[PDB]
């Protein structure tokens, strides 16, 4: 779920077992070095979703589904400025790939269950 | 300041926009056929790419150039 999300990206920014962005998060897919994805749709993509859905048709790529591409760049560790309250400016992302090690958690538990359904 | 010499100007470089979406052909079908070759060592996994060229063929770091 969203407070699920919430927690292994902040465990992901806790223990820097994470891989943004896009190049990198593809390299780490077909470097078999991959735990957990995301994906954003429902938005202006006219080769990303394709691209993307072919990209994750290959080894059991989980996905979490997510309306837009703002509230993502909050639990990541994207635009960690100005922490009075209300965020400045943060910019989309579509997809990161987690791997994290000290999975000694419910939320992993949780979430893994959810998607072994 | 003014001087004689014209001004040297720096490398403008240019900006990429989904480049790799470029180079993973998808089609209908559960094929992700690639255009560009993958890198021949063993120092990293399988995720760069190599250059493409109409002649040769270049890496990205490991700098072994591909003649014909």
């Amino acid at each position: 779920v969203n407070t699920a999300l919430q927690e292994v990206l902040k465990t992901a920014l806790i223990h820097d077992g994470l891989a943004r962005g896009i190049r990198e998060a593809a390299k780490a897919l077909d470097k078999r070095q991959a735990h957990l994805c995301v994906l954003a749709s429902n938005c202006d993509e006219p080769m990303y979703v394709k691209l993307v859905e072919a990209l994750c048709a290959e080894h059991q790529i989980n996905l979490i589904k997510v309306d837009d591409n703002k509230k993502l760049g909050e639990w990541v560790g994207l635009c960690k400025i100005d922490r009075e309250g209300k965020p400045r400016k943060v910019v989309g992302c579509s997809c990161v790939v987690v791997k994290d090690y000290g999975k000694e958690s419910q939320a992993k538990d949780v979430i893994e269950e959810y998607f072994k359904c | 300041k003014s001087y004689t010499t014209p001004k040297k100007n720096k490398h403008k470089r240019k900006k990429v926009k989904l480049a790799v979406l470029k180079y993973y052909k998808v089609d209908e079908n559960g094929k992700i056929s690639r255009l560009r070759r993958e890198c021949p060592s063993d120092e990293c996994g399988a995720g760069v790419f190599m250059a493409s060229h109409f002649d040769r063929h270049y890496c990205g770091k490991c700098c072994l150039t591909y003649c014909f």
